[PDB]
RNA sequence: CGGUGCUGAAGCAACAAAUGCCCUGCUUCCAGGAAAAGCCUCUAAGCAUCAGGUAACAUCAAAUCGUACCCCAAACCGACA
RNA sequence: GGUGUGCUGUGAGGCAUGCUGGAGGUAUCAGAAGUGCGAAUGCUGACAUAAGUAACGAUAAAGCGGGUGAAAAGCCCGCUCGCCGGAAGACCAAGGGUUCCUGUCCAACGUUAAUCGGGGCAGGGUGAGUCGACCCCUAAGGCGAGGCCGAAAGGCGUAGU
RNA sequence: UAAGGUGAUAUGAACCGUUAUAACCGGCGAUUUCCGAAUGGGGAAACCCAGUGUGUUUCGACACACUAUCAUUAACUGAAUCCAUAGGUUAAUGAGGCGAACCGGGGGAACUGAAACAUCUAAGUACCCCGAGGAAAAGAAAUCAACCGAGAUUCCCCCAGUAGCGGCGAGCGAACGGGGAGCAGCCCAGAGCCUGAAUCAGUGUGUGUGUUAGUGGAAGCGUCUGGAAAGGCGCGCGAUACAGGGUGACAGCCCCGUACACAAAAAUGCACAUGCUGUGAGCUCGAUGAGUAGGGCGGGACACGUGGUAUCCUGUCUGAAUAUGGGGGGACCAUCCUCCAAGGCUAAAUACUCCUGACUGACCGAUAGUGAACCAGUACCGUGAGGGAAAGGCGAAAAGAA
């Protein structure tokens, strides 16, 4: 299997947004900020172990950080991976 | 009119990329000079 | 800390390591949701994880 | 190794508050101290909707140079300088005038 | 390169001096030749790229003595 | 006051028709028109209970990265909307 | 230091003083020089002039009503009108990299105004067993174990990659 | 070491600590993603793809380790071809890359000067390449001298712009000898006797002295002006401390320091002493560097441009003698003197500063001084190598205007 110490690091935060909310109440899908190097296999095992729910499928995408400007200097936010985790029909959170 | 710079990241990396510079001893001296000058960008890259 | 931890076996520290990691994971979810007022707890649990892994790496050599 | 410390009773040596006495509220890293009731300023604090805190002209204690205050020796009622010595195994402070441990 | 394996002779640079004493750079190459030498101690032929002077050295010191020094210097043959 | 929800008829025939498809074809000509793998097949060494192959069914897996937006253009090459 | 004034020496100058300024200056006699600027189509910065002049980037074209607003020829909505339609429409690659969407703001940016914007600020948005890449395979070509060759650096090239 | 802390812009939040597990400083450890010599293969640097071996099993998988090349050594294998050798496999050890100058070596310009220009000059310079070390190189006379003597090498001052070289032009330019810095001499080409004896290296130990955090560190009040005293005036005091910096104006006595006196659990430099390991001293008798010296031809180096040209190096062709011998003393010969080539090693005096600390300046003070006092090798420009800026100051205190 996958070591739990690894599983306890891949999930970072639950993404909260309008699209994330409707995806939760229309398709039973949660949206999570995951680790940059997390695979679909790791995300699936981590959600099933930590949240104790059954996972159907995981879709992932990498978000590119924006180039912002602090005062007079330009910076760039970090890239992060977003995961669309689909649960089975009879599961809640 | 067709100007001189027609960009192509493939040709840009094969001609001036890091591994192209490290291939010959003259390219390695280019990297040495740029490190000595303190350049923030040694070669062309993303 | 770092003195009661040295009085434990290698297998006991591993259990303590997982407890901290689970504790650290719970804090991230609370902090993300905005329900964590005691933000100082994040640095604490992160530091004692370093303490545990330090001893495990030490007891491995001896 | 700091001669003036928190909660000490000091007397001001220079400035508009020369001669006044007070207690050291807290010591700043930049070599300045805040003595209660000493070196007051009228800050025009603007209101903030967070906390709905109103504005107003507040009087606060401004930091003063630590070399402008001297520890107050109540035995003599005068300012005095601080030295260091080891009594048993610990470094202590004492008044330079009468060599009394603080 | 054009190096004698026995004597270590190699190309050296000099000048062409014309009658008007114009100096132009030139090289002096050694008189190198690939030659198969019969080593009796091994009942075998050993080919070496030697100068003509190197062959004079070999027929004076013996091929085996020369081969001993090439191993001492590390040159393969 | 943007949109959102519900419901929903007929849904055929003829003709015309490509530079697209059949066509990696056919005919013809001289200037005579890639390579390698996947794929099929053949055996050597070897292996012969095995291993392996073919077929059926079941089950599992298919990772990672890209994915917005612009493209005779105000976002690309021209110092410029 | 700056800015006036008066006096003074043959001159370069000097002295005094009003105002400004708010912390350094320096006699004398010596010593040492990055020691004196109007020119070099000098160098850098600032500011003039032409001048409120030329121009405002395709002669495809606008009109009105309503809305919003401090303010509307330019924004929004509506009704007309006009223009492209083998393109001035739709979609890829390349290249760019957030310009995409929503809220908000109008200093600067936009050759005018701007409530508008590809502008500022904040938030959101890119979901693949089948599409593409990666991957397998090679072309030209590149590199190249050994190898051959070359003062050195290196050149060429076999197996390969 | 400590009563305050959680690096900065930069507040805030949530906290930590206060007599010693807060923080801070130092020694030694641990961790140390990916790229990069990059080394498992590949590659458009920070990515892609494996193989093997193991430990794991919830059969979805997962964790770890290893796997580059070359050189040397070794072991085992192993052709044509009998032996063999080439070749192949494994193992051990080493190497690769980077860095400012200084150093040795391999190559090596031209502008320019000559008032043109070719010999010559610039110049063995710039540059390229290789290699090395804290220095390198050189170094223990086949050296000079002059009939008297000196006694390895290197560096400085003279000798001397002399003697010379030179289209005898432009220019180039010694040595002998003298004064100094520094000073050191050894080994192989071989046996024997004595033997492991000097010596060096490695590796411990102890002592001493450094370095890497630190500790203590003297002595002032009154009054005047003023926003503020460190200034004025008055009267004191310290000084092995009147270096310096800060503090509301200029402070020996307010603060930090300074003179001075101290300090190390741990690591480490240098010395010493000592142990261990390797290393071999001493004596007698022998031996005494051959395709070499020399020569012819062609070049180069010596201040010396082939000249009457010694001496040195060698691409080419030759070629001795070997201590009863050989080299040199500036063509050459004789005499005399002097030295012993064709094998090596060797500290110091010398060169340099990317870097660390301390200190100094008739050095700069924002168009100056580094390009850069400021988030500068940045913005920007260029396909690229590369080029390359502008920009410091509120106040004592933000008391930054409720
Ligand atoms: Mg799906
Ligand atoms: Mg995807
Ligand atoms: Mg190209
Ligand atoms: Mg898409
Ligand atoms: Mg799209
Ligand atoms: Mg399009
Ligand atoms: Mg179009
Ligand atoms: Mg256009
Ligand atoms: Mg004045
Ligand atoms: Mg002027
Ligand atoms: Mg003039
Ligand atoms: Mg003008
Ligand atoms: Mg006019
Ligand atoms: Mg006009
Ligand atoms: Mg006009
Ligand atoms: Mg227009
Ligand atoms: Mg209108
Ligand atoms: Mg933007
Ligand atoms: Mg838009
Ligand atoms: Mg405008
Ligand atoms: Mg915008
Ligand atoms: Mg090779
Ligand atoms: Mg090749
Ligand atoms: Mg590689
Ligand atoms: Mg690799
Ligand atoms: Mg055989
Ligand atoms: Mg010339
Ligand atoms: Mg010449
Ligand atoms: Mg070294
Ligand atoms: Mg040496
Ligand atoms: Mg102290
Ligand atoms: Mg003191
Ligand atoms: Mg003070
Ligand atoms: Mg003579
Ligand atoms: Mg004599
Ligand atoms: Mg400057
Ligand atoms: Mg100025
Ligand atoms: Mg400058």
């Amino acid at each position: 299997m996958i070591r739990e110490e690894r599983l306890l690091k891949v999930l970072r935060a639950p993404h909260v947004s309008e699209k994330a909310s409707t995806a939760m109440e229309k398709s039973n899908t949660i949206v999570l900020k995951v680790a940059k190097d997390a695979t679909k296999a790791e995300i699936k095992a981590a959600v099933q172990k930590l949240f104790e729910v059954e996972v159907e499928v995981v879709n992932t995408l990498v978000v590119k950080g924006k180039v912002k400007r602090h005062g007079q200097r330009i910076g760039r936010r970090s890239d992060w991976k977003k995961a669309y985790v689909t649960l089975k029909e009879g599961q809640n959170l | 009119m067709k100007r001189t710079f027609q960009p192509s990241v493939l040709k840009r990396n094969r001609s001036h990329g890091f591994r192209a510079r490290m291939a010959t001893k003259n390219g390695r001296q280019v990297l040495a000079r740029r490190r000595a000058k303190g350049r923030a960008r040694l070669t062309v890259s993303k | 800390k770092a003195k009661e931890l040295r009085e434990k076996s290698v297998e006991e520290l591993n259990t303590e390591l997982l407890n901290l990691l689970r504790e650290q994971f719970n804090l991230r979810m609370q902090a993300a949701s905005g329900q964590l007022q005691q933000s100082h707890l994040l640095k604490q649990v992160r530091r004692d994880v370093a303490r545990v892994k330090t001893l495990l790496n030490e007891k491995a050599g001896a | 190794a700091a001669k003036i410390r928190r909660d000490d009773e000091v007397i001001v040596l220079t400035g508009k508050d020369k001669g006044k006495r007070g207690k050291v509220k807290n010591v700043l890293s930049s070599g300045k101290v805040i003595v209660e009731g000493i070196n007051l300023v009228k800050k025009h604090q603007k209101p903030v909707p967070a906390l709905n805190q109103p504005g107003g002209i507040v009087e606060k204690e401004a930091a003063i140079q630590v070399s402008n205050v001297a520890i107050f020796n109540a035995a003599t009622g005068k300012a005095d300088r601080v030295g260091f010595r080891f009594e048993d195994g610990k470094k202590v402070r004492f008044f330079k005038s009468n060599s009394e441990t603080i | 390169s054009r190096v004698c394996q026995v004597t270590g002779k190699r190309p050296v640079t000099g000048n062409n001096r014309s009658h008007a004493l114009n100096a132009t750079k030139r090289r002096f190459l050694p008189n190198l030749h690939s030659h198969r030498f019969w080593v009796e101690s091994e009942k075998r032929f050993v080919t070496l790229r030697v100068s003509a002077k190197g062959m004079r050295v070999i027929d004076k010191k013996g091929i085996d003595t020369v081969l001993a020094e090439l191993r001492a210097r590390g040159e393969k043959y």
